[PDB]
């Protein structure tokens, strides 16, 4: 019946293993959706709880459910930095490089909320670190962005093209000397960028730093 | 006013994040920031009660920076229960997908009517003061109080005060000493979380010899 | 033995430096640490008098660490004056050059002799400690007395002591709770500067009931 | 008389200002040494008395003065960090390049004792970055060895090599590994280190991490 997915929906969000378990012990629909097509693995993850995510894989959760937003439940788990969750999606086969609505792939979230070890697990996994969402932005544009100096590292490293363009033209370079983030900009500029590049306004890194107003990143750029 | 330094506190904690408190129980407002241009809807789900949605406001703040918040009606204020909150875009795309309980991200006004009074026997000093106004739960709000010196000495005492004690007896001060006094408040574990209040406003007594 | 743990403490505070420091102000003590391998030289010159040398003492530490060392003697250990540092290796090249204050690098021994008191009315007790053994000035010695409770409380209090006091008395305090007790030492300003020394050896009391 | 010169060395040793210029102005020996060929603007520099410094060299002070050691005024006030001191010396025509008897430079002092605006100025005035001292070892050398991002990435960005060796065959990678400093390795390996490159001994930075017992440095290096 749909009462006992219901029920199965309100537990797994509550994070009440032992009424998951009974729920389902019952017959209730382990891919049982709400009015938004969330699933229960969707709120198991968003909530961080390991135990029930486990529990409903084991009883045959589609791991790569989506809701109406194009969200998955390893969207959630990336973007919350659920570490032992995002490995145990995956391992039972979530696409990695699944897209929402915003064009935004797990490693997007992972790497703009400066989660380091799930981005590298990601990309262990087969993320696609150049995947450009709606705006063009890539996950170097969020970590540089947000200054995230050591998912930048790892990006950089990992194939990550530093003078990548959004749909305003903007590099990861222009997106951390807009936000002060200054060793973000010496790797930046070490790995390879572009310094002269100008977004679709015609402005530069530097010509950002100065309307900034911040002399240390102004004299860097030149 | 009061309501923008709490919201710059948890700004700083959390940025790109979807942040929620309550500052006396009674509601609870969700905020957050993003950058330049009703193109956001915020619906939420409470303890099997139908979606409902929340009128976001749009206000500037800072360097271009635009902050939407909601404040949620009395009516649906209710703690210790689950409260699932989604933004989602005016195309249908995601924006924040959360669950957050009421009673945990409490963050109290600061106390109020500090009263700093000498003692009878020198050194020692009786401190009295009252909770944030107009909160409940007063007595489940726990206190620490600081004591500061001049001359650079800063901060020579941090004293932690019980669950719903608005008094506090401090000693072992120096003699012919400007001492000033603050408290700040705060929700004791385990029935809810949060962070400490902001320091209430000092009061300062002068020493007597000895 | 006690020393190891100073050392300790100051070489993850400034690594590839020579570090001086006294325990007792009646002595003084160089050292630094390095890869493996009389290769150093040690002299100093004190306020008008000749250059000296001061044999080096040498032993493995960590992994394959060396640290070598000098405890320049009593006699030359008078404090508020400068004392110029070099140490030099075999070939004449440099290693270490410095002028330090004997009096600016003191590194106390804890107090030790600590009695924890419950007093006649409910909530309060009576700390007393003794001064870091044979330590001289002891009317320059400040405290800070930290008090702990069990079941995940934490440090409780932090009460900054005067100089040369060596009493503290703790109220505010929950019933029917076991509170511990701990005071740290350090040389006040203007005339000495340094660090706490450690943690004194706790005690512990269980309040009564109110 | 030599007394005035030796009053001289203990005035500015104490930083004593004012017992300093009453010395001079009684015609004592600006450039006066001890048996060391201290100069007083070496103790000036020493303790940081940026004011005694001025004054010394407002009066004909040996800016380039050097003790039998070879260590220069602008090696004591890099070593300790006294950035107005380096400031100062540097504009009055101190060497930048100058050497001690262990081959290094102030460069090698500042980069090893991890003072990044001081590593700034010197290269700004000339600096040799790939400067070797008496074990081969570079200011990156150093700078990888004590776990300094930012003089790393200062380093690197103006010129210098990221393979060099030692006298021990050892680059900065095999130093910051020895150390376990992980993010320096990810700049290093990101400007181009060679990661199968190995010292005198036959061990690559991998060897030294794998020896060293640290699995994330062991995963990097591969
Ligand atoms: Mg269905
Ligand atoms: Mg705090
Ligand atoms: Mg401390
Ligand atoms: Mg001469």
């Amino acid at each position: 019946h749909s009462d006992l997915g219901k029920k199965l929906l309100k537990a797994a969000r509550a994070g009440q293993d032992d009424e998951v378990r009974i729920l389902m012990a019952n017959g209730a629909d382990v891919n049982a959706t709400d009015i938004w097509d969330a699933t229960p693995l969707h709120l198991a993850a968003l909530i961080g709880h390991l135990e029930i995510v486990e529990v409903l894989l084991k009883n045959g959760a589609d791991v790569n459910a989506s809701d109406i937003t194009g969200t998955t439940p390893l969207h959630l788990a990336a973007t919350m930095g659920h570490k032992e969750i995002v490995e145990v999606l995956l391992k039972y086969g979530a696409d990695v490089n699944a897209y929402d609505l915003n064009g935004a792939t797990p490693l997007h979230l992972a790497a703009r909320m400066g989660h380091a070890e799930i981005v590298a697990v990601l990309l262990e996994y087969g993320a696609d670190v150049n995947a450009q969402d709606a705006a063009g932005m890539t996950p170097l544009h969020l970590a540089a962005a947000n200054g995230h100096d050591e998912i930048v590292l790892i990006l950089l490293l990992k194939g990550a093209d530093v003078n990548a363009k959004d749909a305003a033209g903007m590099t990861p370079l222009h997106l951390a000397a807009a936000n002060g983030h200054k060793r973000i900009v010496l790797v930046l500029i070490l790995a390879g960028a572009d310094v002269n590049a100008q977004d679709k306004f015609g402005k530069t890194a530097f010509d950002i730093s100065i309307d900034n107003g911040n002399e240390d990143l102004a004299k860097i750029l030149q | 006013p009061k309501f923008e330094s709490k919201a710059a506190l948890l700004a700083a904690r959390g940025p790109e994040e979807l942040l929620c408190f309550t500052e006396r129980l009674e509601d609870l407002v969700c905020f957050w920031e993003e950058a330049a241009s009703g193109q956001y809807s915020f619906s939420y789900q409470l303890e099997d009660e139908p979606w409902k949605l929340c009128r976001l406001h749009q206000a500037p703040t800072a360097r271009g920076a635009v902050r939407f918040w909601c404040s949620l009606p009395t009516a649906d204020t209710s703690s210790f229960v689950p409260l699932e909150l989604r933004v989602t875009a005016a195309s249908g795309a995601p924006r924040y997908h959360r669950v957050i309980h009421i009673n945990e991200v409490v963050l109290l006004d600061a106390p109020v009517g500090l009263v700093a009074r000498l003692a009878d026997e020198s050194g020692h000093v009786v401190l009295r003061w009252l909770p944030p106004p107009e909160t409940p739960m007063t007595s489940h709000i726990r206190y620490e109080v600081d004591v500061s010196a001049g001359q650079g000495a800063g901060s020579v005492q941090r004293v932690e005060i019980l669950e719903g004690r608005t008094e506090c007896v401090l000693s072992n001060l120096r003699g012919r000493t400007r001492y000033t006094f603050a408290v700040r408040a705060r929700m004791a574990e385990p029935s809810f979380g949060g962070f400490w209040s902001a320091w209430s406003e000092p009061v300062s007594l002068l020493t007597p010899s000895d």
